[PDB]
DNA sequence: ATCAATATCCACCTGCAGATTCTACCAAAAGTGTATTTGGAAACTGCTCCATCAAAAGGCATGTTCAGCGGAATTCCGCTGAACATGCCTTTTGATGGAGCAGTTTCCAAATACACTTTTGGTAGAATCTGCAGGTGGATATTGAT
DNA sequence: ATCAATATCCACCTGCAGATTCTACCAAAAGTGTATTTGGAAACTGCTCCATCAAAAGGCATGTTCAGCGGAATTCCGCTGAACATGCCTTTTGATGGAGCAGTTTCCAAATACACTTTTGGTAGAATCTGCAGGTGGATATTGAT
């Protein structure tokens, strides 16, 4: 029944994990969602598992350079909570309409 | 000491509206944009120069070519086109 | 199907951690989730022409990784 | 020789008679602050006037070849 | 039985204050 | 040698062979005096000049002075004879530049001290007139009267500071002074440890531009002289090292006389007509 | 083999593995500092005024010889001053003096010249003495030497002993050529050993003469401070 | 009996192929694949031009300029990513305020 | 006399130079800048003046570039003025290198 | 010869920021973009001009420009 | 020491022949010369090379005398050459540049 | 079971650097992509260059030139003088 | 701030991929010795371009200003995350299971280079109309203070 | 709600370059046939490698409180958008003006294609061993209770 300041562990996580390069997600899901997404354009497809790791760290790294983006976005504007257009429109700076 | 292109956009232009008129920052504007829309098809199409893993060229990959680098419904109509126009071609004998 | 909630905040709270923000608008899940599905079907499906007129519906990871080296964010590292 | 090089050896040392200004009137009203309530004795006087007289000799040494430029640029 | 030129030649300085550098 | 320099106080043996008798192929024994310090050979022209004294103070003008020296800057386009001779003084010495032009525009920054026999010239460093290539030390002497304080060393604790307002850079020059490498690197070995004792935080090379006003391609020519450049830890670490620990005990234990950034009075000149 | 940039860190704590003999009496004396710095715009060669001084070699015919009976006193302050003047009196007028010693021209001939000859400008101060009353003191700086409160005026030591100064000054330039005791340098090269009228500058005449009516002045505030003491 | 007119429609093709020629490193390839490359300017070069000339009904700028033509093909949206690459003889910029 | 307000004749002068299209600089401090920082890494490279014209239309490509996305930076930070780290974080956003 | 900067050019900002629709700005932040405008075309012109040399031309061209905006990726109208 | 070069003359390093028909394989055009064509040996080895001997440190540092690949990217961002290509370096799980900002510390 | 095998250079290579060192693997397949990519975009490129320098041969000058410029200028230098070093010894058809 | 509970650093050590490195074949080329082709180099060389040269208009530009409103700094309501103990769900690492993708064959559709022959799409060109930017003039939005 | 000086919209009117559609002239890629191609069209075979379950444990939702941190406005201020009499290299405005083009011309180095050719890197893939990603405790760094 005894803990320390609320929001230490967390610290540990940034070192640990941003330190870390392992990966996360079970694959089946996330590919459940590009077959569900693709079986429509055409049924009867399969996939290589470089893709499904390569993909979902590269788009994590676009979320996660995304997230600190607009930290310094919310301290830029002195405060903390992101927002949603505000990630909208860096990304859109980074060349997406 | 040159070719023009625009020449065949003017006989375009008739085929579509020939009433408008040209100026020459827009028709030497025109002429730069078809050039470097005409070296952008020439570029995506040695990408597939590289990756089709072939040494003698197919004419699928024109086809999916003009399928692969461009929206949905402008390349779609494109790309039905494409094949009628060539293939009219073919039934002139 | 409707599987989006595959990545969440457990999810994001590793991969948003990561960031070094703290509090999400928690209602990030859906754009997030769609712009990442904008960037893979996107990439899979002219992936999927090419291999597929290649007469092939696995795809390897170099065709699809050479379109999004189209946006330029190329995984090497396996052939 | 033109009226564009005139301008040339007249601006520097016009701009250093200022410096002259922001250098020597001072001590002349420095010197001075002691001397009412007399009112070295008898022996400083050959300095005052010598102060004075770079105050009085620093100006005519140039217009032998500045005055002259009016002449020869107007005739 | 000397003070002619020292009390009638000091309001010159005052006179050239705002004379030209003042402008 | 030749024709033997009887200079103020203590005499040489001169330099460079003879540029003394240029045409000056006759005599012996020969008489400098300090003030425009003109190199006299004869004999009863240079006693006469005692009688010829109206100089207690030289032409140098004056953006300095301390507690003990004072500073001088010298437009030599202003005094038109004198200013190019003192280099002739180091044309028998310090052989080092050119004259290959009767050259109108050169600079200097010369150097003196307030004795109560007088002001007493002591030396000089080269300098240029101009925006060129670093132009503001190129050589250092320090005159054959006398070298062996830390004047010695003094002469270019001076091209920096100017350029703190001046605000870009100085640099020095390539013919280079061989003893002047004890004040070259010596110099500018405690700045790097100025802003090293504070300012653990992240520094660029040239917000010490902005401090010290140093250029890329020497102010990382100045870090490798204390080889500071450890790597592999995260960073180029400078290594805060135990050897240093001294003379960031040593500058501040065993002081030494440098100059104040506050008493001058300078403004950035206009370059006009050639 | 590279070397480092900008913006990185330092790690600074952790975990890491027969004195010459003449020279007391040639100086002594003192100089005044204010408390603050010095504007200085005086030459240096009119400091010296004449570079020229002549030594023993001549002198030994006439500072210890003429001044026995001489009627009007002779020192030797009056003498070397007037014989370094005419060299510049006459400079304007024979530049091709330059080839031959056999050329020096005569005081028969330099009667019309040197006698109302102007050194470099010389007389600028008494035309400036009128306007500035300086009639009864003598024009004095400490630019100037001292060694004019005591000489005299260039008349009368030229007529009164004006035929003897050139005599020894002649024969002692074909020995080198007609060059100088100091031959200037080797200045026969630098070499080695052996619209803008019209618009605002008409101030010029304005901003520096606003004050030469002052100058007339600047003076008279201590030019009043000077006859109380006799 | 024209190239154009064999392949029926308004372009030419052989030259495009000798710029696909020069562009070569399998270094021959069909002839008849490439009236439909040839078409790709074509079904280009139509979806950009007379979209402008919706606008044309109200104002009567009858000769084509460049800022009139990059005036609504900018609003022609699909494509339009692939041209901010786009650069431009003094172009211009339109209004998205807030 | 007669004075507009602060921020409508703004908006006009806005529409004023959005009804603007046309050239922006003059020839010759631009030309002269570009030429002596390429006059130092060569000895004096010549420009064609036509192509001084297409440097003219290229530092307008220039500051088009930077103007519009400092424009959205702007309304990104609910803030009337632009800064610094507006233009840093589009910057690493633009990717500089 | 000029070996001299004029660099801290101008205050066009006053409609640099009218061509877009974004209000008051007072700057200061001149210095640093005329520097990015610089040091990026510095390094597409020392491009262009490798290419001159390449072609061991004397000057670049417009149509070298456009190959220097071309390959750093934006592609040029107007002139080829 | 031999006669028999293997193209010897260059102290070689890489594989000659494959770079030959690397050059017939994308060959756009007909011609490279062919005495400046060993010039490509120059085209391989730099920045590998200059990576190997950056990468020394932490291997021992993390007390490991044969490599694992994690620790690079990080410091090709990191190193302040080669970043400015080294963005379309993508790997399989060979990291970021990690960083905290300071300002998320807020020390309490 | 049709390839070619990269990691042996750079890992005698690397032992010649630091004495006895390993290897992993996947970044060998990484950099022989990513040096063959960025080779053939500046051939392209340089190809180009020889399209539109209207003459018909590619050259180790122009390419070089591209390797001061996109590639950077510390080790760019290095590129010009160890591709300098390589030709001044590539000069032996003879005896010495 | 002085303990005591967590958490990093670190020591020493426990069953691995598995690097790797090696023989061993073994294809399998890349270096060896000629052929035939040019494109490179470059060189000559009028010229049209670019960098100056000078000067009355000259629209901005310069310092300078005047009194407005987000920026900064700073405020309490109100709380969406955030700290982790209890409840629950899909998992990972282990077993089979099949139609499609690598690699390989016979026939073919198309293409290189060539050989003929030519239109036509290309260039400098200047007539006519004209389109358009630009200048003129009445009627209609648009705001700052009262 | 209202007064009243500035700014803009639309038919009308004039210079100003010029577009365009072809005459004069060309020229050279193009249209179709013929031989000899050759990779691929397209089908066959091999044998898969992306797909199917089974046992436990290991992370997520949901919590209850809280809470550190703002969400939206207070006062100030400052610094400045809209003004401004009055300078600025700049801009036309041709002219000088001269010098690396580019377009032709012209040898040769040689790259490249030809067939041979001594060895050396692709793979089959195991010995073996061996550090090597991590389990288990000592010293100590971080950090809350009151």
């Amino acid at each position: 029944p005894h803990r320390y300041k609320p929001g230490t562990v967390a610290l540990r996580e940034i070192r640990r994990f941003q330190k870390s390069t392992e990966l996360l997600i079970r694959k089946l899901p996330f590919q459940r969602l590009v077959r569900e997404i693709a079986q429509d354009f055409k049924t009867d497809l399969r996939f290589q598992s470089s893709a499904i790791g390569a993909l979902q760290e590269s788009v994590e790294a676009y979320l996660v350079s995304l997230f600190e983006d607009t930290n310094l976005a919310a301290i830029h504007a002195k405060r903390v909570t992101i927002q949603k257009k505000d990630i909208k429109l860096a990304r859109r700076l980074r060349g997406e309409r | 000491r040159k070719e023009t292109y625009s020449s065949y956009i003017y006989k375009v232009l008739k085929q579509t509206h020939p009433d408008t008129g040209i100026s020459q920052k827009s028709m030497s504007i025109l002429n730069s944009f078809v050039n470097d829309i005409f070296e952008r098809i020439a570029t995506e199409a040695s990408k597939l120069a590289a990756y089709n893993k072939k040494s003698t060229i197919s004419a699928r990959e024109i086809q999916t070519a003009v399928r692969l680098i461009l929206p949905g419904e402008l390349a779609k109509h494109a790309v039905s086109e494409g094949t009628r126009a060539v293939t009219k071609y073919s039934s002139s004998t | 199907r409707d599987n989006i909630q595959g990545i969440t905040k457990p999810a994001i709270r590793r991969l948003a951690r990561r960031g070094g923000v703290k509090r999400i608008s928690g209602l990030i899940y859906e754009e997030v989730r769609a712009v990442l599905k904008s960037f893979l079907e996107s990439v899979i499906r002219d992936s999927v022409t090419y291999t597929e007129h290649a007469k092939r519906k696995t795809v390897t990871s170099l065709d699809v990784v050479y379109a999004l080296k189209r946006q330029g964010r190329t995984l090497y590292g396996f052939g | 020789m033109d009226p564009s090089l005139v301008l040339e050896q007249t601006i520097q040392d016009v701009s250093n008679l200022p410096s002259e200004f922001r250098y020597l009137l001072e001590e002349i009203g420095s010197n001075d602050l002691k001397l009412i309530e007399e009112k070295k004795c008898q022996s400083l006087q050959r300095e005052k006037c010598v102060l004075a007289n770079t105050a009085l000799f620093l100006i005519a040494r140039h217009l032998n070849k500045l005055e002259k430029n009016i002449a020869l640029l107007e005739e | 039985e000397q003070e002619d030129t020292f009390d009638n030649l000091q309001q010159e300085i005052y006179d050239k204050e705002t004379e030209y550098f003042s402008h | 040698n030749l024709n033997r320099i009887i200079m103020g106080k203590y005499e040489i043996e001169p330099w460079y062979f003879s540029p003394y008798p240029i045409e000056l192929t006759d005599e012996d024994f020969i008489y400098i005096d300090d003030f425009t310090l003109q190199y006299f050979g004869s004999k009863k022209q240079y006693e006469r000049y005692r009688k010829k004294c109206t100089l207690r103070h030289p032409p140098g003008n004056e953006i300095y002075r301390d507690d003990y020296v004072s500073f001088f800057e010298i437009d030599g386009r202003k005094q038109r004879t004198w200013c190019r001779n003192l280099c002739l003084l180091s044309k028998l010495f310090l052989d080092h530049k050119t004259l290959y032009y009767d050259v109108d525009p050169f600079l200097f920054y010369c150097m003196t001290r307030r004795d109560e026999l007088g002001h007493h010239l002591v030396g000089y460093f080269s300098k240029e007139k101009e925006s060129a290539d670093g132009y503001n030390v190129a050589c250092i002497l320090t005159l054959p009267q006398y070298q062996r304080m830390g004047y010695g060393k003094l002469l270019i604790e001076f091209s920096y500071e100017l350029s703190k307002k001046e605000n870009k850079v100085g640099s020095p020059e390539k013919p280079l002074s061989d003893l002047g490498l004890l004040s070259y690197r010596a110099y500018w070995s405690d700045t790097l440890i100025t802003l090293l004792v504070e300012h653990q935080k992240e520094i660029t090379i040239d917000e010490i531009s902005s401090m010290t006003s140093m250029t890329t391609t020497d102010i990382l020519h100045t870090a490798k002289t204390l080889n500071i450049l450890r790597y592999y830890k995260g960073q180029h670490i400078i290594f805060l090292n135990e050897d240093i620990l001294d003379r960031y005990n040593r500058l501040k234990a065993k002081k030494r006389r440098t100059i104040d950034p506050n008493r001058l009075i300078w403004k950035p000149p206009v370059f006009t007509a050639s | 083999r590279k070397i480092s940039v900008k913006q990185h860190l330092k790690i600074y704590l952790p975990n890491d593995l027969m004195t010459w003999n003449e020279y007391d009496k040639f100086y002594t004396g003192s100089f005044q500092e204010t408390t603050s710095y010095i504007k200085f715009s005086a030459t240096v060669e009119d400091c010296c005024g004449t570079n020229y001084n002549m030594d023993e070699r001549d002198e030994t015919f006439l500072n210890e010889q003429v001044n026995k009976g001489s009627s009007d006193i002779l020192t030797e302050d009056e003498f070397e001053i007037l014989c370094s003047s005419f060299e510049h009196a006459i400079h304007e007028r024979q530049p091709f003096l330059s080839m031959d010693p056999e050329s020096i021209l005569s005081f028969e001939e330099l009667k019309p010249t040197l006698i109302k000859s102007d050194m470099a400008d010389f007389n600028l101060r008494n035309q400036l003495n009128h306007e500035i009353n300086s009639h009864k003191t003598h024009f004095i700086t400490q630019f100037d030497p001292v060694s004019q409160m005591n000489t005299r005026p260039l008349i009368q030591l030229i007529e009164k002993f004006g035929s003897k100064i050139y005599d020894y000054w002649r024969e002692r330039k074909i020995e080198v050529n007609g060059y100088e005791i100091f031959p200037q340098l080797k200045f026969e090269r630098p070499g080695e050993k052996e619209i803008l009228n019209s618009q605002r500058l008409r101030a010029l005449h304005q901003e520096l003469k606003n004050a030469k009516d002052l100058a007339l002045l600047v003076a008279k505030r201590e030019n009043v401070s000077l006859n109380w003491i006799n | 009996q024209s190239s154009s007119a064999r392949a029926g429609l308004q372009f030419p093709v052989g030259r495009i192929k000798r710029y696909l020629k020069r562009h070569a490193t399998g270094r021959t390839r069909v002839g008849s694949k490439a009236a439909i490359y040839l078409t790709a300017v074509l079904e280009y070069l139509t979806a950009e031009v007379l979209e402008l000339a919706g606008n044309a009904a109200k104002d009567l700028k009858v000769k084509r300029i460049t800022p009139r033509h990059l005036q609504l093909a900018i609003r022609g949206d699909d494509e339009l990513d692939s041209l901010i690459r786009a650069t431009i003889a003094s172009g211009g910029v339109l209004p998205h305020i807030n």
